[PDB]
C-alpha cells in the first residue's frame, strides 16, 4: 500500500494548493459588491453611471468595475438576450441590489416599465434582493409638460385628483406641474412596492438627470442603507 | 392563407390525438398493481463536498462514477473526487455567470456555458501543468443552458433561443442546427445510444431530435408550464420531465404519450433536475422546497426524502453504477447521498 | 421545610443553566452554518463563559448554601479566583458582542472587510486573558483576603475590591450603554425613513409605531436584564469594604441573582430563528 | 396541451357592448393567474389586465379604467371580457394569455417573439 | 409572408409526426416491468451494499 500512500501524499499536497488559492478567491470575492444593471431599450442606462473606472463588453454581457471609497462594485449590464426574461433572472439572486432604471419622458414605455417592476417585485427568487430606482430624464419632463397638452393624465385618470405629498420637498426654480407629475410617477412605483409589503427588501426612488456625476455617490449610500437594513433585520431590531 | 393552414394544423393535431387516444389500451398504474412496493428508502449523506463561494448551478459525474465536475456562480469549475474529498482541478472561469458544465467520457475535457452564450471546452493534458481555454464556441444568440458531449470530437448544446446546435470541435462550426422548438430550451438528455436526444423547452413540450438526420420525429405536449429538465430511462425507449407545475411525467418513445404522471397534494413547487436510477426504478426528483423526493417509477409512490439541503436543490446527478446519487443546491454544498 | 424549598429553587437553576449552555454548544458543533459567521464565535465563548459557570461555580456555593458550613476548606482559594475568572468572563464576553454589533451596524462595508475571524479570536483571547489576568494572580498572592469552624468569607480589601470593580463592571456597561444609544440613534434614523414611505404608500391609497416598540423592547432587554442582574451586587461589592452596611444573607441572595443572569444569557442572545431551528433538531421536540 | 381559444370580436360601432370568450383547454384553471393582453396595428403587445386564482384581485390598465369587466368561471372554464364604452381608437387583437407558473404572483407574458402560453387572438375592429 | 412560412412548417412538421408507427401502451409497459425486473439485483440503490462491498464505506 506504499504506492498507494505515495498518491494521497501527492494527491493532498495538490488539495492543500487549490484550498490556498481558494482561500484568497474567498477574500477577493467577499470584497466585491455585485448590482444587477436592469432597465428598458428607451431609457439611457448606459448614462447612469459616469464614475465608472472601465466598460468591459463580453459577448452577451456588459461588465462594470467601479471603487468608491476603496470599496469594489461590479455592475452587470444584460445584452443580447431573448425577449423572455423568466428564466435567467434567477441567476441574479445573489447580488446586494438591483438598479432599476425607467424613462420617464415617454409614457407608453412607463406602464410597461411599471408591469416590469412588478414583476422584479413579485419574483420569489428577488424577494431578498433590494431595488434601487432611477427615474431618469427629468429634465425632459420639464421641458416636455409645456407643450399644450398633458400625456400623462390622459394615459392616468388618477392624475386628474391628485396633490403633491408634504413630505415632499420641491427643488428651487421648478414647476408645482413638473413636480406633481414626477412624484406621481415615484407615488405609482411606491406603490406597487408597498403593496407586497414583505419587509425584506425596499424600494430607494432617485430623480436623475441626463448628466450627472452624483449617481455612483447615490447607489454607494443606498448600499450603505441596504446592508444597515440587512444588519437590523438580522439581529431581530427592526 | 393563414386559416386555412391553421386549420389543416388543427385537423393534424386532431388526426394526432386520435392516433394517440387508439393507442390507450389500458394505464400503466393498473398493469403494476399486482408488484411489490418499494418501501421506504433510506439514504445517509456520506460525503458533503464544501468550499464553493457561490451557488451551485449544475454539475456532472464521470464515466468511472469517481471525479464530478461542479459549476458554480463564482467564476470556478471544481472537478473533485468523491472517495477522498480531494479538488483534483479548480479552473478559473472568464464569466463569473455559468449555468451548465458537461465532463467527456474520457475524461479529457470539461465544459462550461453560461449567460455569455459561449461554451467554453477546457483541455485536462496539461502537458505544462496548467489547465488552459482550450476553444470558445460563440455561435448562439440567447444564453447557453445545458450542453453535453456526446464525444471528444462532437459536442451538442442547448440555447436560449430555441436552438440546439451540433458543434464539432475541430472545425469548431455547427454540424447541424435544431430549431423546432418555440418555447425557451432548458435541457437536453442525451440517448445511451448517443444515437437520438430528448430536449425539453419552456412551451411545455418535449422533442424527439435525430443527431444524424437533423430534424425531430416525435413532439409530446402533455405538460402545462416550463419543462425544467429531461432524463431519459436507462433502455433509452422512455424519458422522464419535471415541470414548474410540480407533476413528473414519464413519456413513451413508442406510445408517443404519457405513460404515469407523479403528483402529490402537499408540494407544490417546482421541480429542478430528475435523474432516474441504475436499475430504472426509483425516479429522483430534486425538489424546490428544498429537499429531494424518490419516486417509484412504476408504483407512483414516494419511497423517501433526502431533506439534507438548506436551499433549493439546483442539480441532481447518478453514478454510472448506480453506487451514489449527488445533489448540489444553492447553499453551494454538494451532498453525496446513499 | 424551607431548606428544601431553596435546594429545589438552586437546583432548578443549576439545571436551567447547564441546560441552556449545553444547547447552544451542542448546536453550533452540530451545524456548520452556524459557525460559519464570524459574530457566533462570541457567543460560543459566552456559552463557554457561561457553562464554566453552571460548573464549577454555582454547585459547591449551592452545597455550602443548603447545608450551612463549608465542606473542602482549601478549596476556598481556587473557588474564589474561578468565581471571579468565570463572571468576568461573562461580561467581558457581553462587551465583546456589544462591541461586534456596533462595529456592524455602524460600517457595514468596513465590517466585512476589518472583521477577518483573526480579529475575532483576538478580541476573545484579550477577554479570556484579561479575565485571567485579573482572577487568577491576586487570589493566589492573597492581596485581597488580608484585609488588616471553616468558612468560605474572603472579606476582600478596597485596593482589588475599587479596582476589580471597575475592570469587570463599571467600564463594560459603559461601553455598552454607548454603543446601544449609538444604535438606537441609527434604527431610529431608518424607522423614520420606512415610515416616510410607507406613509407616502398611504396617502396615495386613500387619494385613490410597532416596529419602533419592536426596536424599543429589543434594546430595553438586553440592557434592563444585563444592568438590573449585575448592578445591585457591584453597588454593595464597592460599598461593603469602605464599610450598619449589609447583612450577610442579603449579599448571598444578590450573588444568586447575578449568577441567575447566566441562566437568562441564552435564551437572549439565542433568539436567532436558525438557533430555534437547531435546537427543535436538537432536542427533538418538534 | 395547453391551448387557448378566443371567441367574438370582429366590426363592431363606437359606444357598443362585446362579449369576449376565452376557452382553456388543456390544463387545470383554477391553479393559474390569468390576464389579458392586446395588440395595436403597427405597435407593440401592451397588457390590458389581469385576474387571479380565486379572481378577488382585479387590476386594469389606465386609459381604459372602469370600461372592461373580467369573469373567470372555474367551473365553466371560461374567461369572459365585457366590453362597453368603445372606441375607435382602440382597435386590435386581442389574446388570451397565461402566467406560466401555478400559484403565484409574478408574470412574463408581453413577449411578442413566439410566447407560446397566448392563444392566437381575436380581431377587434371599430369602425366610426 | 413570415407567418405562413412558419405555417407551411408546421404544416409539414405534423405531417411527418402522424406519419409514424405507434407500438400499443401495454407492450411498452410490460418490456418497461421486464427492464426493471432483469436488472433490479445490480442496483445499489435498491438493494443495500455491504459496507465492505462498498466504496463509500
Ligand atoms: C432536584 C431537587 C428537587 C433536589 C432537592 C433536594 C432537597 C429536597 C434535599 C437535599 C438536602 C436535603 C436536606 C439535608 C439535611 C437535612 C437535615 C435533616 O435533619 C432534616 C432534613 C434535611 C433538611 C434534608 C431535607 C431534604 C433536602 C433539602
Ligand atoms: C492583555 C492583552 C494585551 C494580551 C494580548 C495577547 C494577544 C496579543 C495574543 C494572546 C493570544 C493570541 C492569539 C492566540 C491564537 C490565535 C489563533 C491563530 O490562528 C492566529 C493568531 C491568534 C489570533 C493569536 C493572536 C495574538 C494573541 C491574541
Ligand atoms: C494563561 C493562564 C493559564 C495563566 C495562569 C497563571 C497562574 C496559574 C499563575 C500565575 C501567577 C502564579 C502565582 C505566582 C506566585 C505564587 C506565590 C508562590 O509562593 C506560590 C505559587 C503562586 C501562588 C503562583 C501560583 C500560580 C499562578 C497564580
Ligand atoms: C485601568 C486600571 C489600571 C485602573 C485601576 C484603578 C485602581 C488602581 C485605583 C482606582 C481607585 C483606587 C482606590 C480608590 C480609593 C482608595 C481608598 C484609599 O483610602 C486607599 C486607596 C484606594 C483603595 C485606591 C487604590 C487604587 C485604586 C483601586
Ligand atoms: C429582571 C428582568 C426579568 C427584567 C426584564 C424587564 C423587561 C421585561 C421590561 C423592563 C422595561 C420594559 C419595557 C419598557 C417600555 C416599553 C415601551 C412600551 O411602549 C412597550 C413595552 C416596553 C417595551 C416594555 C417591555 C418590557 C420591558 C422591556
Ligand atoms: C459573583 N461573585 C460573587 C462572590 C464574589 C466574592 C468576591 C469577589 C467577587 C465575587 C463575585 C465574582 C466577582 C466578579 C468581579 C469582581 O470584581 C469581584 O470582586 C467578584
Ligand atoms: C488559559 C485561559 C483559561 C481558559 C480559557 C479558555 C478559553 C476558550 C475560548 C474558546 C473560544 C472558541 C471560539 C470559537 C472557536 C471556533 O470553533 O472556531
Ligand atoms: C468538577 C470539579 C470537581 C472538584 C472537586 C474538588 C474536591 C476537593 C477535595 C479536597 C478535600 C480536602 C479534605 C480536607 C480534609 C482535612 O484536611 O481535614
Ligand atoms: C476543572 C478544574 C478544577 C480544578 C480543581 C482543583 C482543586 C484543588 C484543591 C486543592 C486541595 C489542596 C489540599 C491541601 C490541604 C493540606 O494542606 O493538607
Amino acid at each position: 500500500t506504499e504506492d498507494q500512500r505515495n498518491e494521497e501524499k501527492a494527491q493532498r499536497e495538490a488539495n492543500k494548493m487549490i484550498e490556498k488559492q481558494l482561500q484568497k478567491d474567498k477574500q477577493v470575492y467577499r470584497a466585491t459588491h455585485r448590482l444587477l444593471l436592469l432597465g428598458a431599450d428607451n431609457s439611457g442606462k448606459s448614462t447612469i453611471v459616469k464614475q465608472m473606472r472601465i466598460y468591459h463588453v463580453n459577448s452577451g454581457i456588459f461588465e462594470t468595475k467601479f471603487q468608491v471609497d476603496k470599496v469594489n462594485f461590479h455592475m452587470f449590464d444584460v445584452g443580447a438576450q431573448r425577449d423572455e426574461r423568466r428564466k435567467w433572472i434567477q441567476c441574479f439572486n445573489d447580488v446586494t441590489a438591483i438598479i432599476f432604471v425607467v424613462d420617464s419622458s415617454d409614457y407608453n414605455r412607463l406602464q410597461e416599465a411599471l408591469n416590469d417592476f412588478k414583476s422584479i417585485w413579485n419574483n420569489r427568487w428577488l424577494r431578498t434582493i433590494s431595488v434601487i430606482l432611477f427615474l431618469n430624464k427629468q429634465d425632459l419632463l420639464a421641458e416636455k409638460v409645456l407643450a399644450g397638452k398633458s400625456k400623462i393624465e390622459d394615459y392616468f385618470p388618477e392624475f386628474a385628483r391628485y396633490t403633491t405629498p408634504e413630505d415632499a420637498t420641491p427643488e428651487p426654480g421648478e414647476d408645482p406641474r413638473v413636480t406633481r407629475a414626477k412624484y406621481f410617477i415615484r407615488d405609482e412605483f411606491l406603490r406597487i412596492s408597498t403593496a407586497s409589503g414583505d419587509g425584506r427588501h425596499y424600494c430607494y426612488p432617485h430623480f436623475t438627470c441626463s448628466v450627472d456625476t452624483e449617481n455612483a455617490r447615490r447607489i454607494f449610500n443606498d448600499c450603505r442603507d441596504i446592508i444597515q437594513r440587512m444588519h437590523l433585520r438580522q439581529y431581530e431590531l427592526l | 392563407e393563414l386559416d386555412q393552414l391553421r386549420q389543416e394544423a388543427e385537423q393534424l393535431k386532431n388526426q394526432i390525438r386520435d392516433a394517440r387516444k387508439a393507442c390507450a389500451d389500458a394505464t400503466l398504474s393498473q398493469i403494476t398493481n399486482n408488484i411489490d412496493p418499494v418501501g421506504r428508502i433510506q439514504m445517509r449523506t456520506r460525503r458533503t463536498l464544501r468550499g464553493h463561494l457561490a451557488k451551485i448551478y449544475a454539475m456532472h459525474w464521470g464515466t468511472d462514477s469517481r471525479l464530478l465536475v461542479s459549476a458554480s456562480q463564482d467564476g470556478k469549475l471544481i472537478i473533485w473526487d468523491s472517495y477522498t474529498t480531494n479538488k483534483v482541478h479548480a479552473i478559473p472561469l472568464r464569466s463569473s455567470w455559468v449555468m451548465t458544465c458537461a465532463y467527456a467520457p474520457s475524461g479529457n475535457y470539461v465544459a462550461c456555458g453560461g449567460l455569455d452564450n459561449i461554451c467554453s471546452i477546457y483541455n485536462l493534458k496539461t502537458r505544462e501543468g496548467n489547465v488552459r481555454v482550450s476553444r470558445e464556441l460563440a455561435g448562439h444568440t440567447g444564453y447557453l443552458s445545458c450542453c453535453r458531449f456526446l464525444d471528444d470530437n462532437q459536442i451538442v448544446t442547448s440555447s436560449g433561443d430555441t436552438t440546439c446546435a451540433l458543434w464539432d470541435i475541430e472545425t469548431g462550426q455547427q454540424t447541424t442546427t435544431f430549431t423546432g422548438h418555440t418555447g425557451d430550451v432548458m435541457s437536453l438528455s442525451l440517448a445511451p445510444d448517443t444515437r437520438l436526444f430528448v430536449s425539453g423547452a419552456c412551451d411545455a413540450s418535449a422533442k424527439l431530435w435525430d443527431v444524424r438526420e437533423g430534424m425531430c420525429r416525435q413532439t409530446f405536449t402533455g405538460h402545462e408550464s416550463d419543462i425544467n429538465a429531461i432524463c431519459f430511462f436507462p433502455n433509452g425507449n422512455a424519458f422522464a420531465t419535471g415541470s414548474d407545475d410540480a407533476t413528473c411525467r414519464l413519456f413513451d418513445l413508442r406510445a408517443d404519450q404519457e405513460l404515469m404522471t407523479y403528483s402529490h397534494d402537499n408540494i407544490i413547487c417546482g421541480i429542478t433536475s430528475v435523474s432516474f436510477s441504475k436499475s430504472g426504478r426509483l425516479l429522483l426528483a430534486g425538489y424546490d422546497d428544498f429537499n429531494c423526493n424518490v419516486w417509484d417509477a412504476l408504483k407512483a409512490d414516494r419511497a423517501g426524502v433526502l431533506a439534507g439541503h438548506d436551499n433549493r436543490v439546483s442539480c441532481l446527478g447518478v453514478t454510472d453504477d448506480g453506487m451514489a446519487v449527488a445533489t448540489g443546491s444553492w447553499d453551494s454544498f454538494l451532498k453525496i447521498w446513499n | 421545610s424551607v431548606r428544601i424549598l431553596t435546594a429545589c429553587f438552586l437546583s432548578l437553576l443549576i439545571l436551567s443553566t447547564l441546560l441552556g449552555n449545553t444547547l447552544v454548544c451542542a448546536a453550533v458543533i452540530r451545524f456548520r452554518h452556524l459557525r460559519s459567521k464570524v459574530t457566533n464565535f462570541f457567543v460560543i465563548s459566552l456559552a463557554v463563559s457561561d457553562l464554566l459557570v453552571a460548573v464549577l461555580v454555582m454547585p459547591w456555593k449551592a452545597v455550602a448554601e443548603i447545608a450551612g458550613f463549608w465542606p473542602f476548606g482549601s478549596f476556598c482559594n481556587i473557588w474564589v479566583a474561578f468565581d471571579i475568572m468565570c463572571s468576568t468572563a461573562s461580561i467581558l464576553n457581553l462587551c465583546v458582542i456589544s462591541v461586534d454589533r456596533y462595529w456592524a451596524i455602524s460600517s457595514p462595508f468596513r465590517y466585512e472587510r476589518k472583521m477577518t475571524p483573526k480579529a475575532a479570536f483576538i478580541l476573545i483571547s484579550v477577554a479570556w486573558t484579561l479575565s485571567v489576568l485579573i482572577s487568577f494572580i491576586p487570589v493566589q498572592l492573597s492581596w485581597h483576603k488580608a484585609k488588616p469552624i471553616d468558612n468560605c468569607d474572603s472579606s476582600l480589601s478596597r485596593t482589588y475590591a475599587i479596582s476589580s470593580s471597575v475592570i469587570s463592571f463599571y467600564i463594560p456597561v459603559a461601553i455598552m450603554i454607548v454603543t446601544y444609544t449609538r444604535i438606537y440613534r441609527i434604527a431610529q434614523k431608518q424607522i423614520r425613513r420606512i415610515a416616510a414611505l410607507e406613509r407616502a404608500a398611504v396617502h396615495a391609497k386613500n387619494c385613490q409605531f410597532k416596529r419602533e416598540t419592536k426596536v424599543l423592547k429589543t434594546l430595553s432587554v438586553i440592557m434592563g436584564v444585563f444592568v438590573c442582574c449585575w448592578l445591585p451586587f457591584f453597588i454593595l461589592n464597592c460599598i461593603l469594604p469602605f464599610c450598619f452596611c449589609i447583612d450577610s444573607n442579603t449579599f448571598d441572595v444578590f450573588v444568586w441573582f447575578g449568577w441567575a443572569n447566566s441562566s437568562l444569557n441564552p435564551i437572549i442572545y439565542a433568539f436567532n430563528a436558525d438557533f430555534r431551528k437547531a435546537f427543535s433538531t436538537l432536542l427533538g421536540c418538534y | 396541451q395547453v391551448q387557448l381559444q378566443e371567441s367574438g370580436g370582429g366590426l363592431v360601432q363606437p359606444g357598443g357592448s362585446l362579449r369576449l370568450s376565452c376557452a382553456a383547454s388543456g390544463f387545470t384553471f383554477s391553479n393559474y393567474k390569468m390576464n389579458w393582453v392586446r395588440q395595436a396595428p403597427g405597435k407593440g403587445l401592451e397588457w390590458v389586465s389581469d385576474i387571479s386564482q380565486s379572481g378577488a384581485s382585479i387590476s386594469y390598465t389606465g386609459s381604459v379604467k372602469g370600461r372592461f369587466t373580467i369573469s373567470r368561471d372555474n367551473a365553466k372554464n371560461t374567461l369572459y371580457l365585457q366590453m362597453n364604452s368603445l372606441k375607435p381608437e382602440d382597435t386590435a387583437v386581442y389574446y388570451c394569455a397565461r402566467c406560466p407558473a401555478p400559484f403565484t404572483r409574478d408574470c412574463f407574458d408581453v413577449t411578442s417573439t413566439t410566447y407560446a402560453y397566448r392563444g392566437q387572438g381575436t380581431q377587434v375592429t371599430v369602425s366610426s | 409572408t413570415a407567418s405562413i412560412a412558419q405555417a407551411r412548417k408546421l404544416v409539414e412538421q405534423l405531417k411527418m409526426e402522424a406519419n409514424i408507427d405507434r407500438i400499443k401502451v401495454s407492450k411498452a409497459a410490460a418490456d418497461l416491468m421486464a427492464y426493471c425486473e432483469a436488472h433490479a439485483k445490480e442496483d445499489p440503490l435498491l438493494t443495500p451494499v455491504p459496507a465492505s462491498e462498498n466504496p463509500f464505506r
